[PDB]
Formats: structure tokens, sequence, C-alpha cells
RNA sequence: GGCCAGGUAGCUCAGUCGGUAUGAGCGUCCGCCUGAAAAGCGGAAGGUCGGCGGUUCGAUCCCGCCCCUGG
């Protein structure tokens, strides 16, 4: 939770595990451990109070970047399998009404 | 029968359809089917809505 | 806006001036007051208070510091050689002031009893009392003060006070302006307690001034409506002068502040006789005082110190300098009485009803002048109410009466206010209210309320007052007889109401629906017509959806939900949810109501006149130009739709019962419907029958779209249904069943079709090559095993055949069977199953 | 129309004026448990802190406008 090796390797875990949910279910799974309050990537933004104030602006550009780019990975992932469950549930779910 | 920038009809706080001055809104009592019912019927009426 | 409050006591000084020593209990005076058609919102006694309560002079004030706030050790002088230490708070009042000051064991409103404190290091023999302290007004901030000169140190407070008095709150309808002062409601109790009224504003109370010439040069411009402007001077008023207490007490018991004699005077009289005055300082008046409309974008400054944008159609009062007065709305701070004001100029005006309403009400300003012109105030009382200011206001503030005088009443002038007269049978209010009136009745109730009865035989020809231009009519005239002789009397006799038709087809179906959706497990609710904010956007309807197309209000009472709903679903889903996040999950509702769906832009129809029938055509572009608003019935389904119990853990919510309660709505109607497989949201695409009435469609049913279940918070799998009813067409059918007293046979086809093909189509078609023969015919099986092919499915008929005149052979049901085959085989391809 | 106080989880409400609301009670889910349940015990999910913008590396918190309340 301090330099970019630690932040590069928190999203890179994000990202992958985000291309690998192929259920709006599993994505779900994947918000909570990757970029709920218990992901890496939260605790790196709580762990910016302990930081001495000198250092806050700086190491918290770096944090905005990272969460960022796994918060990107995440709404278009979202919107992938939101619009492939769209396009399913006429023949995946048809019944003779 | 209300007259038209008077108390009586200004203060009687209607729901009016936009644009303003459309002269159409949601009706503050069912009187105005009275009024239909006295165009379309034939006398005598004894009418409830 | 039709507020109106006075004190008994002034109410009952003006009306034993001719009814000498009248006096009834609050308790009648309300009843009587609610029998001639006076709402009594509130009736609010003083006090009331106990003990020594008495009047005392502020002689010396220590300033206490150090504390939290300033605090004050008062000597009081009480009317002894003891002058009494208290400690008070407040801090508008000095030495010398009278007040009102509460000993120790006395009583004030609440069960407060008074009791020596010991507050602030010091100790208190008593506490100076506020008005809202002592149930005389409002003003809680400081300590009442009370004008100098208003009593001695030690008179009895409360009789200083006037706390035996009792304050009636009254809500005056539109119709009757003349009570809102105390001459009218004088005269209305003169009138319902058959006493003599003495006129407040007749010559014998306010005797005429002088009239030596003119007191000020007036233009005006008789387009404006004004019917009256009358301006009388006073001179050398005292700067120093304050109100007596009198004055200032019924002033604060009507609800109006007290500031300076001037303005006092104006306000006081308004309330006495309901004329709203004015008082100008004379010398800050540049030049002539003109009378005419604002011009476009004309502004001025009030006298609160708010400029206010104008209007061509607004009334002012201008001069050669800037504008003294918005006519009947408030007076402008250029000519505003000021503290050093000496020279006086009063205004007594008659504006017009209609452009005082337009002004106040664009303006926002209902003030105590507006919303009495605006009721109409009657202009043959002008004078007189302009020569009891100068009277009264030259009393007070030690000023002189100058004897000029400037009366404009229109060109050529009116010297005649009275309406127009008016033509009544005797016996008119006799047949309206049903009772046989003593005689003469008529023309006293008429002669009470100020107006002139000449007989004619048995017409009447009543002129009424000019304080009563709500009187146009005869029946006018009737609510005035019947209200001061009693609605009580009339009697109770049942009209003869002629043989009805009853309930039509359409009301009838519409209680029948209501009971089979009840009696099938649905509860009702009353849907709301404003959609819920971006509904159609949660949808994911597209922008060219014609249940876009909404009427929206301009004053919703949430600027969010301006539109009218076009569809029942939003209201439904907006209770489901409700009841779901509430603890009750397996819920289902229904609603029958109409919905607005427009046609065009909102095009608006000019106002035809209302002294003659409206031509058909007429009537028929007024209808044109609403929205069309058909009857809708729809429902809403969650959870589980069978309950859990020693039968079993109960069935979810599927498609099928909203398929089901279309036909549930179809049977209550008597109508035959046909589901047929559709695209339509915000239902499940793939879950989604349109419903048809013949080759109509009424509505579509089936379960929701699983996106707009998450993105509008609903259960999933929730399912919906929404019916045309005003394209369903009211049916009588008339069945000739015949029953067949011979036997039946049964049989059993299995027929193998593709997956798309509906089971209604294979039994349409089996039907169609059974014959007459085919009595009955029902689906109970579904087979998709490993033996029938992808994409294909294997149903299985109950087949029931019946002839009306013979028994049949197996080989006779047989070959009606096998023509069932075939048909079933030429419209959807089915193959007899092997 | 005023300066204020508010809008916070599915329900009813606490609490924060810059980097975690360790939010509570109840509601939801999992486990032990029961034939199946509930309680109990042990675990979890869920708020984008009213909306739209601005300031800032970063806003439930600061600034503006607006929606809906209480006084
Ligand atoms: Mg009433
Ligand atoms: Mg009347
Ligand atoms: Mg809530
Ligand atoms: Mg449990």
């Amino acid at each position: 939770m301090l330099s970019p090796e630690a932040l590069t390797t928190a999203v890179d875990a994000a990202q992958q595990a985000i291309a690998l949910a192929d259920t709006l279910d599993v994505l779900a799974r994947v918000k909570t451990e990757h970029l709920g309050d218990r992901s890496p990537l939260a605790l790196a933004r709580q762990a910016l109070a302990v930081l001495p104030k000198e250092q806050r602006a700086e190491a918290g550009k770096r944090v905005n970047a990272a969460r960022n780019a796994a918060q990107r990975s995440y709404d278009e992932r979202l919107a992938t399998l939101r619009a492939e469950r769209d396009a399913a549930v006429l023949v995946a779910e048809g019944i003779d009404v | 029968n209300f007259p038209a920038d008077h108390p009586a009809r200004g203060e009687q706080d209607t729901f009016y359809i936009a644009p303003e001055d459309s002269r159409q809104l949601l009706r503050t009592h069912t009187s105005p089917v009275q009024i239909r019912t006295l165009l379309a019927r034939e006398l005598p009426v004894y009418i409830i809505s | 806006s039709n507020a109106m409050r006075l004190p008994y006591s002034w109410l009952r000084e003006v009306v034993a001036v001719g009814a000498s020593g009248w006096d009834v209990t609050p308790g009648e005076l309300e009843q009587t007051l609610l029998r001639i058609g006076h709402e009594v919102e509130e009736v609010i006694p003083l006090g009331p208070v106990d003990g020594p309560v008495t009047v005392g002079r502020v002689a010396d004030i220590e300033e206490l510091t150090g504390y939290k706030k300033p605090i004050r050790a008062c000597a009081v002088d009480i009317g002894d050689r003891q002058y009494r230490e208290i400690i008070c708070g407040a801090t508008n009042f000095a030495v010398g002031d009278l007040v009102v000051v509460a000993l120790p064991g006395a009583t004030l409103p609440g069960g407060f009893t008074i009791s020596a404190r010991k507050a602030y290091g010091r100790n208190s023999d008593g506490m100076i009392c506020s008005a809202a302290e002592l149930n005389l007004g409002a003003d809680h901030s400081g300590i009442l003060v009370l004008p100098p000169g208003a009593a001695e140190p030690g008179a009895d407070g409360a009789g200083v006070l006037g706390l035996d008095d009792v304050v009636f709150h009254l809500a005056i309808t539109p119709d009757r302006g003349y009570c809102m002062s105390v001459r009218g409601l004088a005269r209305e109790l003169a009138c319902a307690y058959d006493l003599d009224f003495v006129d407040p504003a007749s010559n014998s109370r306010v005797p005429p001034l002088p009239i030596e010439g003119p007191a000020w040069p007036l233009t005006v411009q008789p387009e404006t409506g004004v019917r009256r402007f009358a301006l009388r001077p006073v001179i050398g008023i005292d700067p120093a002068a304050v109100s007596p207490w009198w004055l200032q007490r019924r002033l604060l018991l009507c609800g109006i502040r007290a500031t300076c004699p001037a303005v006092d005077v104006t306000n006081y009289v308004m309330l006495e006789l309901g004329h709203p005055m004015h008082a100008h300082d004379r010398n800050r008046i540049s030049g002539t005082l003109g009378v005419r409309f604002a011009r476009s974008g004309e502004t001025a400054v009030t006298l609160d110190g708010i400029e206010r944008k104008l209007d061509t159609a607004d009334v002012l009062i201008v001069d050669d300098a800037a504008t003294a007065a918005i006519g009947g709305v408030m007076g402008a701070a250029s000519t505003e009485v000021r503290a050093d004001s000496t020279d006086v100029l009063l205004e007594a005006a008659i504006w017009d009803p209609a452009a005082v309403s337009r002004t106040q009400r664009r303006l926002h300003l209902p003030s105590e002048a507006a919303r009495r012109y605006e009721r109409t105030v009657d202009p043959a009382i002008s004078v007189a109410a302009l020569d009891r200011c100068a009277r009264l206001l030259a009393d007070i503030a030690g000023g002189e009466v100058s004897p000029t005088l400037t009366d404009w009443r229109g060109d050529p002038p009116c010297d005649d206010w009275s309406p127009p007269p008016i033509r009544m049978g005797v016996d008119v209010p006799d047949r309206i209210a049903g009772v046989a009136y003593p005689q003469g009745t008529t023309a006293r109730r008429l002669a009470q309320i100020g107006a002139v009865v000449t007989h004619d035989g048995d017409t009447l020809t009543v002129t009424p007052p000019s304080w009563r231009p709500d009187l146009r009519q005869p029946a006018d005239l009737v609510e005035e007889v019947l209200r001061l002789e009693g609605l009580e009397v009339i009697p109770s006799v049942l009209p003869p109401a002629p043989a009805g038709r009853g309930l039509t087809a359409g009301q009838q179906r519409r209680r029948t629906i209501g009971r089979s959706l009840a009696l099938s497990g649905y509860v009702e609710i009353l849907p709301t017509p404003f959609l819920p904010a971006g509904v159609f956007d949660l949808w994911g309807l597209e922008a060219d959806d014609s249940r876009r197309m909404t009427t929206r209000v301009l004053n919703p009472l949430e600027a969010d939900r301006p539109q009218l709903a076009t569809t029942l679903l939003p209201a439904l889903l907006e209770a489901l949810v409700r009841n779901v996040s509430r603890g009750l999950v397996d819920v289902a509702l229904f609603a029958i109501a109409q919905v607005v769906q427009p046609t065009e832009q909102t095009r608006g129809v000019g106002l035809i006149p209302v002294d003659r029938r409206p031509t058909d055509d007429e009537i028929a572009m007024l209808d044109a130009s609403l929205p069309r608003q058909p009857q809708h019935v729809a429902a809403v389904l969650a959870g589980l739709r069978e309950p859990r119990g020693p039968w079993g853990p109960g069935r979810p919510v599927e498609a099928a019962d909203a398929f089901e309660a279309v036909r549930i709505i179809a049977r209550a109607s008597r109508v035959d419907v046909t589901l047929r497989p559709a695209q339509y949201l915000p239902w499940h695409p793939g879950r989604c029958a349109q419903v048809f009435v013949g080759e109509s469609s009424v509505g579509h049913a089936g379960q929701l779209h699983p996106a707009v279940i998450e993105r509008s918070g609903l259960p999933k799998g929730t399912c919906a249904v929404e019916l045309n009813l005003d394209a369903i067409p009211c049916s009588a059918p008339l069945p000739a069943p015949r029953v067949s007293p011979y036997p039946a046979v049964f049989q059993d086809v299995s027929l193998v079709v593709a997956a798309d093909i509906p089971a209604q189509a294979v039994a349409d078609a089996v039907r169609a090559g059974a014959g007459d023969l085919l009595e009955d015919i029902a689906l109970f099986d579904v087979f998709t095993g490993p033996q029938i092919g992808e994409h294909r499915k294997s149903l299985t008929f109950a087949l029931r055949f019946r002839a009306p005149d013979r028994t049949l052979t197996e080989d006779d049901a047989s070959a009606a069977r096998d023509a069932a085959v075939q048909s079933a085989a030429e419209r959807v391809g089915a193959v007899l199953r092997g």
C-alpha cells in the first residue's frame, strides 16, 4: 500500500479477476474483494490518513490513478455482462405464453 | 360561475397543466361532470359522479 | 387571505350603540355567527390572571454585569411608598416606562404561580410581564411597555389590559368583503338579533369635516378602474405623540402592530369601517399626484424598501418626482410617513377589485388593504372614512385638520353609488326554501341588510346597498332571507326522482373485474397520476415510445414528478416496493383507473361566453383539445403466489400467473382473448404475451425484464399485466346450450411439433379438424425428453367426443382424431407421436 | 421570502465540517444446529451519506445552484 509496485500488483490482481468473471453474480464477488472496503486498493486510501501530511498529496495521487484503473475495468466489464444478459434473455429464458 | 381574477377563483389553488395560461388543469372537484351531464342529457337530471 | 380577527369588546361596543345593553356569551355568539354563514376558526379568550397583577413604573435600572446575558435590577413603583426590586432580563424598556408587574402570589396563564426568587445573586420580588406571558399578544422578545398616560402605578393589570376580552378569528367567504371590518360584522349581528343598527360610517357617527377647497392637485385616468379618490390633509402633528393604549390594544388584538399615530389611525379606521386608508408625508410630495397605469418596464420601491417590477395593468399613484404608491396594494417609501413627519395627506381611494387582485398576486403582496380591495370596498364611505382618520389623527397627535378636500368621483361625478335594482316575486324565497315564511318576512330581512324595498303587487323591487355588490340576482336575495331566518327551519322531503336505468354495462363490468381479482388474491390500490422521476429511463423505453408523450403539471407538489401517468404500472410498482420493503414480500396488487395519453401538445381553448349554452361544435372542440383518458386495469405480482402451509412450501410467482390474471379479467368481462408472444418493455421479451380481443390489441402481460427489475429495485421475477378496458368491447352473450344425453368417447392424441409452435395453435388446429364431435380438448403433457428431437416438443391433448343424436364408436371417434391430426400437420407441421 | 436544522442501509434512526459511516436495532445471506424451522452462537453481503456542478492529488464533510422536509 505504498510504492506503485504495490499498486500495480493490486490493480492487476483486480483486473484479471474482473476479466475472469463471466456472470453478474461472480462480478459482484470481485467488486467486494477488489473494490470493497476490505480490498487492497481501499486499504491504500485508508493508509493515507496515517501518512505524514507532506506526503499525502504525492502518494494520494498515485492511489487515485490506481483506483480509477480498477474502477474503469469494472464498469466496462459490468456493461459487457449486462449487454450479454440483455441479448440472451429472449432465447435462454423463452416460454410458451 | 367562478369569477375571473377573484379570490373565489385565485385562492382555489389548482394543479394547472403546463404551459402557463393553457386553460387546462386537474379538476379540483367533480363539478365539471355536472356541466357535461346538463349539456348531454335531457331534463330532468338526477345524477351522481 | 380570508382571516378576520377582532375583540368581542369592540364588536359589542359598535352593536351596543343602537342596542344599548347588548351582551352575549362567547359560546352563543359563535353559534349565531355560524348560523348566518360566518366560519369561526378560533375563539381565544385573554388571560386569565389572578392575584396581584398591577401596573408599575420603572423608577430605576441597575445593569447587572458579569453574566451570560444583560440582566437588569429594576426598582418598580407599584403605587405605594415601598418600591419593589424586580430582576428582569428584557432590554426594551427605559426609566419612566409603564409596565405590568406580577407580584408574588399571582397566577399567570398556564398555572404559572409567581413567587419571590433568588436570581442572579439578587432577590426578585415578582416579575415584569411580556404580552405572551399575560396571554395578551404574541410578543415574547421583550416585556410589555404601556404607552405613557395609559394608567397610573397601582391600577389593576387585568382591567387596564382588558384581559376579560375574547378574540374571534373568522374566515370570511370571498362574497362578503363587507364583513372584513367591525362595521359589517356588527351589522350582521344586528340582523341576526333583530336589533337597531347605528352605522359607524354614517354622518351622525362621523360628522362631515369642512370643505373649503381642493386639498391637492390630482389627475386621474378613468381607464384605471378607480371609482373614487379622496384626499384631506392634517397639518402640524406632534412627532413625539404616541397612540393611546385603547387604540394600540385594539390594533394588537386584531393582529396589527402599532407604529406611529398617523399609521395607527389608518389601520384602526380600516378595521372599524372596512375602507383601507393610507397616510402620506405631504412635505415629501413633489407636484401633482397622478393616477395612471404603469408603463412597460416601470418599477417602484414600496413601503418595505423593496423594488417591484410593474405591469401595464398595474394602477399607480405618482407625482413629478417618483411613484408614491402601488394602487390598493402598498404605498411607496418616497411619500412614506416617517418619525419626523409633521404634515400628513390622507389617501381614501377605491380601486378596481380585479386590478388589485392581479397585481397583489403577481407581486405576492396579500396586504390588509389589497385583500379588502379585491373583495370590493364600499365606495360610498370614502370621505366618511377619510374624515374619521383626519379627526382622530389630529386629536391624538395634536394636529389640526385642514378644511380642504379633494374628492374625485369619476367623469361625470357619481353622487349615488346604488347598484341596479332587482325584481323578485315576494314568495320566491318561500319557494326555494320550501317554507311558507310569515307575511312580510322577505321584505323585512332585505331591509335589514340595507336594501331599499318597494312593493308592486306581488313583485318586489330591491336595490341592494353599496357595500353589497354580491347581490346581483334574485338568488342572492334568497340566500339573505334564508340564512337570516335559519336553514334549520327548512323541512326534509325526498324529491321525485324518476325511473332510472341503473348501472351501465361498463360500470357493472368494472365491479365484476374488481370482485374477481380480489377473490383471486389481489389487493386493490389507488394509483397516483404523477409518474415517478425518470421511470421511463429505468424501463429503457425508446425516446419515441408513445408512453413518453405525457401531460405535465405546471405546479406539482414535487418538482421531479410533474408528468401524468400514461400507464398504471409505475404506480403499482411503487406500491409493490412499499409493501416488499416493509416485510410483506408475497404481494399481488391491482388497480382500475384512467391514464392521461395526449395526442398533441397542450392546446387550450379560449373562453366561451357563459351567458349561453355552448354549441355542439364548441362542446366537441373542448373535448378534442383534451388528452385521451381511457380506463385501464393493471396488476403486479412478486414473491410467493401461493403461500406455504401444511400442504407444502408454496409456489413462487411466475409469468403464467400474470397470464391467468388476463383470463380472470377476460372471464369477468365475458370476452374471449388470445395471448401471442411479443416484445414490449418493460416486460421480459421471452416471457411477454400480447393480449388480443379478436384482432385488436388490448394490452400485455408476463414477467418483467430483469434489467428493468435491477434498475428499479424491484423483486426478482416480478410479473405485471396492463389492459385497456376501453379497447375491450362490452359483450352480452345469450348462450343456448344443448345437453346431449348420449355417452362420450375419451381419447388422447400425442403430437410432436417444433419448439417455437405455441401450444394454443396446436389445439386450434386439432379443434378445426376434429369437427363438431369434439366436445372438449385439454393439454396435459409437454415432453422434451431424449426420444424427442432437439428444438422439438411432444404435446398430448385429452380429447372428449360426443354426438348430439347417437352413441359413437371408437372408429367414429378415431375418424375425427385422425382428421384432427391431419389438420395439425397442415397448420403447424405436427407429426403423430411414434 | 429570511438565516438556521435537516434528506444517511431494505425499515426506524445515530454519527462524522478531506483520505475506514470499524454505524446501531430490525430486514437479507452462510455455517453449527433441526426431519424441515426459529432462537442461540459464529460469520458475511448491502449505502455510490438528496441531485447537478465546482474546489482539491482525493469530498458524505468545503463552495454554488436546484429538488423535498421541520421550524
Ligand atoms: Mg368550512
Ligand atoms: Mg350570496
Ligand atoms: Mg429511510
Ligand atoms: Mg441463520
